[PDB]
């Protein structure tokens, strides 16, 4: 019986932020794939309303995806780490952006979102994130 | 064949393509 461990913290940087919608968080099996995905936004879609999605701000920095409270700024709600995440898409409506996140285990956890208009700057802001079509 | 948006095909791509973040490293299984 014992067991430890420890983590450095943030610091202080201009993040380039994405005020959206949150769907909520839905289930997955695999760490990847499209219909692993898509199912969520379905789901969620159905699932829940759409004025039901509380409003978030997405973060994203050079390679982190944050999700702080839209009132509040030093409420995380969810921490996608461009190095953790693992897949991240869209579903029917380009509107959408889920993303999968390894918490600790196999399990794996997919975060829907609605943006306005469209999920480009969105996904945009994550794609580059993770690296890019070579951005440098 | 005209060229189509720039950005819609960043999207359309996800849509399907979609994306995996090679970062990950997922222990076995080499994507192709």
């Amino acid at each position: 019986g014992s067991s430890g461990s420890s983590g450095p913290t943030p610091k202080t940087e201009l993040v380039q932020k994405f005020r959206v919608q949150y769907l909520g968080m839905l289930p997955v099996d695999r760490p990847v794939g499209m219909d692993t995905l898509n199912s969520a936004i379905e789901n969620l879609m159905t699932s829940s309303s759409k004025e039901d999605w509380p409003s978030v701000n997405m973060n994203v920095a050079d390679a982190t995806v944050t999700v702080i409270s839209e009132k509040n700024e030093e409420e995380v709600l969810v921490e996608c780490r461009v190095r953790f995440l693992s897949f991240m898409g869209v579903g029917k409506d380009v509107h959408t952006f889920a993303f999968i996140m390894d918490t600790g285990n196999q399990r794996f956890e997919c975060h829907v979102f609605w943006c306005e208009p469209n999920a480009a700057n969105v996904s945009e802001a994550v794609q580059a994130a993770c690296s890019g079509p070579s951005s440098g | 064949d005209a060229a189509v948006t720039p950005e819609e095909r960043h999207l359309s791509k996800m849509q399907q393509n979609g994306y995996e973040n090679p970062t990950y490293k997922f222990f076995e299984q080499m994507q192709n």
